[PDB]
């Protein structure tokens, strides 16, 4: 039972800071890398960030490069996304995703299991 | 990276008929392409991964295929719960999605 | 005719003929060539390639490898480390 | 024992798409180019498409140029033929044919080994 | 491209006698011409390739000859299993088949 | 459906440079060679340039030799015509044409499919 | 003489919890990583889980991910397998296996020494 | 991950004859492929590890080989004790077993 | 001093499988492509198979296509030939031959260096 | 907001050593490779050195090979260029340039973001 | 490595008039060529990369094209701020720049 | 592919004279034709490769010549250890051997 | 200032082994491949061996195939040439040569920078 | 591989005159051919590389040219230090050197 | 693990000449290989550790070299007190020794 729940959403002003938290259960958390996927209506699904199993490496999309910080706490089974310098274009539903259904060395990067998503809106 | 295109934007099929969706990539993607099914108010669900491999719990109704720059997803005989929007992702170079193709009643 | 001229005619047209078919031939052999050279090429470039991508690849597998060796390593240093912090 | 078994046939309506597949065994698949041959009763045999050993070059007949797409997968020994925008003129038997009995540089383009054939009909 | 014609449409011969089939090309195909044999319900089988070279497993009964635009296929002593429809293909320029010549009982 | 669409037309001054693009769809682009055809009112149709399937050979007309450069990219399925040092005699409609309806070794050099054409006019 | 004996088998109802144990002797227990192998008649042998020498890393098969827990006690020379959310398709014979005959860095993951096996049946 | 297959399912070899078993991989597993022998009522026994190296105590009769996607196991002169079911495992990517090939009397 | 020695020879029944191995020493093994050449009395010398330097490409003769399989291991300097589905026509001496005396780009495919040969007999 | 601030410039005598430092902010430093670019009036822009993301590989131009040493330290977001055996030809403005705008596997080697630049003058 | 030449050195253009710039390579460069804009007293700015792809924030006014050994940078309606020196770089074989072409008031 | 024939089947020469062996191909093989010498009980040895080039260690007695479809192998003044079978190979298209020619004491 | 100096010369008897070493300085050693070049009076310059930048590939001349072994140590900036089974024909002066002046993908295999060379004489 | 020859063996030219050194390859080497200069007791020095390009520090006095199988090295106004032995190397197929040509006082 | 082989088993030499000792490993050992000298009657003595580093007190006469899978031990001017058996150890993967090679009077 792979269950992913997201929190920390709400309303913020442009240029402020928001922090999203993801709680993962139903699997060995520390053995898999997690993603953040953004769904903007009228644009579709968009990838945001990825973190390694132990947090060694972090890769972001260009649209969020330098503004967003992704982290993970393997002891609490929690995935975090720090949203700094928030802008209007970052208003969407943010999905917590797990990479791959199972470990395959030659096949990774697809999201086997998604969270329900949280709504983050930026406006005045 | 790679710009991902889907055609047509909307398909209309009656239940029991076969619905086929197409996905095209700007550059070569080889065999790293996943299909996701999103219902209104729900998170996307992984149907196909790789180029044809089927996720656990997905019925044999869904059949993905294609390689390189031409990818197709075929629903052999669509039932009522298979009406949704299908997204096409490539993970060969970066992580890009397609605009999404909606399946609607006829 | 044995008395035909065997020498080449220099008055032949030297320019490229534009009426040659520009379409690619479907009758070319589609089978792999077994007569290709199977030996390694010593004339390849032995120098490093700076044009390779210097950026970190995000498509590497982020999942923990289960195929890593689970056995303990006997080749680790058995000697006590003198560089350990000697303060309180 | 060069065995070719087609599949993916059936009934289609005009303007729709069908994907044929061809499973090859009994020979080194990646060293040879494969053809598609169509047999219409009252018209006879007519060539459809051809692909190179590594899939570099693809050639189609006049009547199928722009609508049919040929593909191959050397890792699964499979030959595909995507048939988009079908018409009633495309109702016939499709054969999977291998090029040449053996490699000859000056003699290529004949069908050494045929499959059993598959039926694709285009009608309402 | 090159149109391929075969004559006569149907040849009637009793077993044991020699039957000759003819093939004609609109333009010269040199010596690149293959003969195929098709029985009802069966895929065509390669008999001759080139102009006269015989495929492996084919008995020496089948004999072909000719070059340019006139080609003939000769069955020296036709057996019971040699009753079928024979197709003529040229692969010098494109890939075009003939209408086919049927050999039947007398 | 062999559809050819020219673009990049307009009005320029003599001695300047203009570029025409041609987006081709509905057929295997890298298998055929393309032409550019120029239609001057009061003079008729006149040939400009031709390019091979893979871009190996390029041939130009006498009137445009050394001033016009033809090129192609089989990846985006486009044909380009770079027009340097345009002159008053180069005012006409330019058509993107494909050579032959289908492959024939002994018959090539006729335009089986034409584009709608673009207008290029030079003046002060 | 490496001797491995499994225990904790029996019959339980679906959805209940079962705990298997495996006692190891005849080798340095704390220098090697132990596995669990499942044998279902009609399907064959299938891998279940692996644990590092010190218990730092734990990996599970996808079919048992999130439900099974592998643990070890180096002071008692015992290998454990806590089976939560047990289901009917997990009925099989469980083998306690040791990885590798000896320490080879580039060759690991094969089961040199197997236990005799324990039977676990899940039914109503 | 990697699907292991073995062919034929059963091999009939009389004592004193040479028996060969085959194991084929969907994708390349380099040279990481172990062979096991299981007698009825007993746990599998490791015969071969790596691609050809023999486990300690295994008679030199058992000779395996292969690399990439084609692996074979050869019993030079099968004795009465060599009648069992043999399993093929790969540990290059994950830990997957083969269906198993049974050797029976002829 | 280039020495090629073959092994794995013997007598087998028709329809069974035999595995020939060839050991190479005295040269950089991984820089050259190796051949298998067959000698049947009354027929003459005959080619069987070829493998590239790194084993990327493998080409077999018509008579052996689909039944034989050639491989190599550059870490053991050995050449193999899996002979599946043997027939009575395969009774001959099998030589391990290296391609060319040295590297020449335009001159390759001749057997500079031969092994002593091994005898394979197929009969009952 | 990718901001690059060069430093360490000034005036030095020929044959002496000067060390340039480049401070980067606004992006994940360890994920990208950084370049040094040289601009001399009358000659134009000139490439100097490149360093990988982890500092594993370093490449230099011919005119600076063996005299200039590029290095990076990901813990301080700093890029260094050590200039030994300086010559009168080395006077220029030195720009710190990041490689690529975003990660594209098939497109790398262009400088998306340049620094303000620093002036290094060599004379007596 | 690759010798990069730009022509002409200086082009005279007025605001609103379309200005073009040419770049030539000694050998083949394929589709790896970037255009940079340097204003007096400022660092160069990436306008175009690849052969035609536009950097983020660059107005659609700037249009690049070409492949192989012929690359052009075209400004559709050159405004007042578009007066600077433009550099041509290739990154296919090494990293070489062009001499630079300056656009000035007419 | 190309069928190679050698004539005569056997040639009788006493030591000291001149011996010539001829090789003919059905289709042109340009200048890719190797000669081999096999003594009874020994593996073949490469004498001449290309069309005339001599392998390292081969005495200048063995002289090769010819191109296209007519090749000859010439022995200047035969010794006693030169009595063996000589094979003709073409490697231009495929790999085929000749039937072999015997040289024997007169 | 690229300086290449070699050592390990002297007089050895035929059939014995000699080891030459070459020290490299003044350039990034691991970014280039190094050759060994042989000069014999009365025969001229001769090529011996080549090694890749990382030592992955090694190619030797025909006259030295199987007797000489080239190796490199990128950590000590040294090039080695093990010369086993020496014969009287190997009396020569051996030069340490670097491939190419600078990186040119389409132009490599010439020795821009040479060393002074060492004399190796084989005699009794 | 490719056999390289030079002509003439020696040249006699007074200082200030133009000395031409020729080189010939057995087979085509395209445009991959370098020239080296060796003074007595010194290691060879790379003057011209590829077919004509000049190594850094080489005076414009040295002029290399040619392609295919005919290469020449021209010294426009030979000085006192330009008396040496010059070597011709090809690296298109293998790595072979020419016999060397000596430039001597007239 | 890794199997070490030494060649030759014994070497014959007189005092004053150079002796070469070879060690080869099945798999790569990088640069972790030690040489030991054992005389009859007492324990082996560590001569060289790492790949070339000499133990404290070992004369510069003992020279070691090699990395990866090929290793050699060279003695510049072999003396009398040092006639013994030499062992090769690898400590990168496990701890294995070579069979040992002997230096003897000639």
């Amino acid at each position: 039972q792979v269950q992913l729940v997201e929190s920390g959403g709400g309303v913020v002003q442009p240029g402020r800071s928001l922090r999203l938290s993801c709680a993962a259960s139903g699997f060995t958390f520390r053995n898999f890398g997690m993603h953040w996927v953004r769904q903007t209506p009228g644009k579709g699904l968009e990838w945001v960030a990825v973190i390694w199993h132990d947090g060694s490496n972090k890769f972001y999309a260009d649209s969020v490069e330098g503004r967003f910080t992704i982290s993970r706490d393997n002891s609490k089974n929690m995935i975090y996304l720090q949203m700094n310098s928030l802008r209007v274009e970052d208003t969407a539903i943010y999905y917590c995703a797990r990479d791959s259904l199972f470990y395959d060395h030659d096949n990774s990067g697809y999201y086997g299991y998604w969270g329900q998503g949280t709504l983050v809106t930026v406006s005045s | 990276q790679i710009v991902m295109t889907q055609s047509p934007a909307t398909v209309s099929v009656s239940p029991g008929e076969r619905a086929t969706l197409s996905c095209r990539a700007s550059r070569s993607v080889t065999s790293k392409l996943a299909w996701y099914q999103q219902k209104p108010g729900q998170a996307p669900r992984l149907l196909i991964y790789g180029a044809s491999t089927r996720a656990t719990g997905i019925p044999a109704r869904f059949s993905g295929s294609g390689s390189g720059t031409e990818f197709t997803l075929t629903i052999s005989s669509l039932q009522s719960e298979d009406f949704a929007v299908y997204f096409c992702q490539q993970y060969n170079n970066g992580f890009t999605f397609g605009p999404g193709t909606k399946v609607d009643f006829k | 005719d044995p008395n035909a001229n065997p020498n080449v005619d220099p008055n032949a047209n030297p320019n490229v003929d534009p009426n040659a078919n520009p379409n690619v031939d479907p009758n070319a052999n589609p089978n792999a060539n077994p007569n290709a050279n199977p030996n390694a090429n010593p004339n390849a470039n032995p120098n490093a390639n700076p044009n390779a991508n210097p950026n970190a690849n995000p498509n590497a597998n982020p999942n923990a490898n289960p195929n890593a060796n689970p056995n303990a390593n006997p080749n680790a240093n058995p000697n006590a480390n003198p560089n350990a912090n000697p303060n309180a």
